[PDB]
């Protein structure tokens, strides 16, 4: 029962695909972490801080050279040298203090994994932190990877935030494959490394809604009967199992609520806005 | 004799934290609170649909985006001139209340407990600091101390469950949770149905039943064990707060009432005395003196010498001020929990009825504790009586359109402390949009006047007698509940 060692890394996140992977059920995150994951570095949650920590995650990395996912939430910014997002502070054999940028920490430490898992659509495709406006340089895993000239394993697990269902079955199958690789082979990704097993439905043609968007029956406003694409449902340009899968334990879900914007897209935000008017 | 310590990530808060302090004789005697780590959704605003703002903003952060959106939506009602409904009022707040529940039981459990209770020998509970003056070590007749730290754990654990069902309930009219859909400009998207009502209600007494029965007891047995914790942590006990919970259309009275407690005496709030400093922030502004947020400025400049945090500073009539339960429950002065009532007596010999009658022990940091657990039960009752006050079948939402030109303030609470959004609208698109969050009341760093921010202030006295294991350090910082993303943003 030899569980997958992962170290988490925050760039320009949120939190929230940490948040969404607390949510997780059939596993829940007790059995997560207790029974399928070693998760050795994680800042939100890990016990120990400071230098202890950044220790017990380079100890991990050399230890499990080649033997650990490491998952990464949020962007990473180019700009300024790296300087929008400082992760931590090192110290050498001398006593001196080096602070280390995610661009560092992300160049270090891909090398050393088994696989990067970019989990959330920031660290996927660069999303909100990326999008018009920004002033930080911030840019994807596979674009950092590209520009570095850094070939590792990299797959996407898209959305703002990614459902758990589609962390935790990414990681699964990811690890399945390591330990017997002809018995699970590696979840067939789009082109934009994401796994068709979760981004290969669009939501519009999986839609209850779909009968009433035939019959020209639109809502009028949020509260009103009918299809949500005059609300400004992005549905028909999202590719998610979201009409199947729901969302928080199957309690509701975007497009019966309100509207679909397109959140595991890589062009989320800027392609699905505005959020309000009709694709 | 002075000895620096620099702790970078400062983990178990949201977000990216550095703490540097100096310590001599035994105490703290200096502090900077750094924040690392800047997104610049200011600017990434500017041009869009103000629309998409509500939308934006819970991006900001992934704990607490329901204040976020709440703050957003009330920018948005301003700007447009449109009200909200009795219903959509009621529904919002069963949206975002869900979400104080959840980020209360989050911080407390999941990011405070571990610097209290020893966890199983598996990380990410270990490595930690070697002599961790946990539970395992304080409580010295043995098997005490392993009952107790046993159901301080086993409460760790069970709270995964709660905090996920908290969302359950926040996706019931929300959509989902991180990032809700169901608020939006001119009220809430969905309906409450009866059964979905019943189901949120059901959801909801499983979480008031842990808050009451596991949760209160846990907070009050380890004060009781860390009775130097009330001691320490102190700060300028200078607090504000914005209102939260509206309870009638008119956004007159609320769950937690607006005001500010400044040097021993109770004032009302007055936004026009907020303004933000940044002679020690990476940030440039086109005037001295600080800049009240309606004509905020987001100019990021890593090179400004002398700063050394992304978090602006922000200063009530030039005075620092805290925020998050403390601050609220301190001004509102509740009636304790009937728990609290009874464990502060049998526990402590303390006879209290309403909040302020904790005295100095409420300015510490177990009295933060304190504050965000009696919070807790009292935002649960709240709760409860909003399940009966919705009605089925009526209208959330009313339409509106954007307008030309306007401008628009959402106050709020988010659960970590006050909240307001700003908005400009020109062209029918966002000219400027300025955030004034929580954390940034408590994270941030020194004012052009050299003035520290309240952690940093907080940090000042507390005892560190051990360099090697400064465990109080934490403690401190994580009484505050600081969340870096909504600092910053
Ligand atoms: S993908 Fe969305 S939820 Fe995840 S870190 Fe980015 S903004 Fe947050
Ligand atoms: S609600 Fe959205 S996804 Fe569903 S049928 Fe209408 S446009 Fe398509
Ligand atoms: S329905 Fe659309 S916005 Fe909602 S989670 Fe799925 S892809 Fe994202
Ligand atoms: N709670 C919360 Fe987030 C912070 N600090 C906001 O606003
Ligand atoms: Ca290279
Ligand atoms: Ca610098
Ligand atoms: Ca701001
Ligand atoms: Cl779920
Ligand atoms: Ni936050
Ligand atoms: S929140």
């Amino acid at each position: 029962a030899k569980k997958a060692p992962v170290i988490w890394v925050q760039g320009q996140g949120c939190t929230g695909c940490s948040v969404s992977l607390l949510n997780a059920v059939h596993p829940r995150i007790k059995e997560i972490l207790l029974d399928v994951i070693s998760l050795e570095f994680h800042p939100t949650v890990m016990a120990s801080e400071g230098e202890m920590a950044l220790a017990h995650m380079y100890e991990i990395a050399e230890k499990f050279n080649g033997n650990f996912f490491l998952l990464v939430e949020g962007a990473i910014p180019t700009a300024k040298e790296g300087r929008y997002c400082i992760v931590g502070e090192t110290l050498d054999a001398k006593g001196h203090h080096h602070e280390v940028t995610m661009m560092e920490l992300i160049r270090d430490l891909a090398p050393k994994s088994l696989a990067t898992v970019a989990v959330g659509t920031c660290s996927a495709y660069g999303g909100i932190p990326a999008a018009e406006g920004n002033v930080t340089g911030s840019k994807s895993v596979r674009d950092f990877f590209a520009d570095e000239k850094i070939e590792k394993l990299l797959v996407n697990v898209p959305g703002c935030p990614p459902h758990p269902d589609w962390m935790v079955g990414t990681l699964v199958a990811a690890w399945s494959h390591v330990l017997n690789p002809t018995e699970h082979p590696l979840p067939e990704l789009d082109d934009d490394g994401r796994p068709l097993l979760f981004f290969g439905d669009n939501i519009h043609e999986n839609c209850p809604y779909l009968d009433k968007y035939d019959n020209s029956e639109f809502a009028e406003t949020f509260t009103k009967p009918g299809c949500k694409a005059e609300l400004g449902c992005k549905g028909p340009s999202t590719y998610a199992d979201c009409a199947k899968r729901r969302w928080n334990n199957g309690i509701n879900w975007c497009v019966e609520n309100a509207v679909c914007i397109g959140c595991v897209e890589p062009d989320f935000p800027d392609g699905k806005s505005p959020f309000y008017v009709a694709e | 004799g002075k000895v620096k310590i620099s702790i970078d990530p400062l983990t178990r808060v949201e977000g990216h934290l550095k703490i540097e302090v100096e310590v001599k004789d035994g105490k703290v005697v200096d502090a900077k609170c750094s924040g690392g780590m800047f997104r610049g959704f200011e600017q990434i605003l500017r041009g869009r649909d103000p629309r998409d703002s509500s939308q934006i903003v819970q991006r900001i952060c992934g704990v607490c985006p329901t204040a976020h959106c709440t703050a957003s939506v009330m920018a948005q009602d301003d700007a447009f001139g449109v009200k909200v409904t009795t219903n959509g009022r009621i529904t919002r707040n069963l949206i975002f209340g869900a979400n104080y529940l959840q980020s209360h039981i989050l911080h407390f459990y999941h990011l405070a407990a571990l610097d209290y209770v020893k966890g199983p020998d598996v990380s990410p509970f270990v490595p930690r600091y070697a002599n961790a003056d946990l539970l395992t070590d304080r409580i010295k007749d043995g098997a005490k101390a392993d009952a107790t730290n046993t159901y301080g754990l086993n409460q760790y654990l069970k709270a995964l469950e709660i905090r996920r069902i908290c969302h359950e309930m926040v996706a019931m009219f929300g959509g989902r949770m991180p990032h809700v859909q169901g608020m939006v400009v001119g009220g809430a998207t969905e309906i409450p149905t009866a059964d979905k009502v019943a189901e949120y209600a059901a959801r909801f007494k499983e979480v008031q039943k842990f808050v009451i029965e596991e949760y209160l007891p846990l907070i009050y047995t380890l004060g009781s064990v860390y009775t130097d914790l009330f001691e320490t942590g102190i700060g300028w006990k200078n607090v504000i707060a914005f209102g939260v919970f509206p309870e009638d259309d008119d956004y007159k009275t609320f769950l937690l009432k607006p005001g500010v407690y400044i040097d021993g005496k109770d004032e009302e709030f007055d936004s026009k005395l907020v303004k933000e400093y940044v002679g020690h922030s990476f940030f440039d502004h086109s005037a001295p003196g600080g800049l009240h947020y309606s004509v905020g400025e987001t100019n990021p400049n890593p090179d400004k010498p002398g700063a050394y945090s992304f978090v602006k500073a922000p200063r009530y009539k030039d005075k620092p001020c805290e925020v998050g339960p403390l601050a609220r429950m301190w001004v509102q002065n509740p009636e304790l929990s009937p728990v609290g009532q009874k464990l502060l007596k049998e526990l402590y010999g303390i006879e209290a009825k309403n909040f302020r009658d904790l005295g100095d022990k409420a300015f510490s940091i177990m009295g933060r504790h304190v504050a965000r657990a009696e919070e807790t039960w009292l935002t649960a009752v709240a709760v409860e009586k909003w399940l009966k006050q919705v009605q089925p079948g009526a209208e959330t939402y009313v339409k509106s359109e954007i307008p030309d030109a306007a401008e628009g303030t959402g106050f709020t609470e988010a659960p970590r402390g006050a909240l307001l959004h700003y908005l400009k609208i020109k062209d029918k698109k966002i000219e400027n949009y300025q955030i004034v969050s929580a954390t940034l009341w408590n994270a941030n760093p020194r004012d052009d006047m050299g003035q520290r921010g309240p952690i940093e202030e907080a940090l000042i006295g507390v005892p560190v007698p051990d360099i090697k294991n400064p465990v109080n350090v934490g403690r401190l910082v994580r009484s505050y509940d600081p969340x870096l993303g909504c600092a910053v943003h």
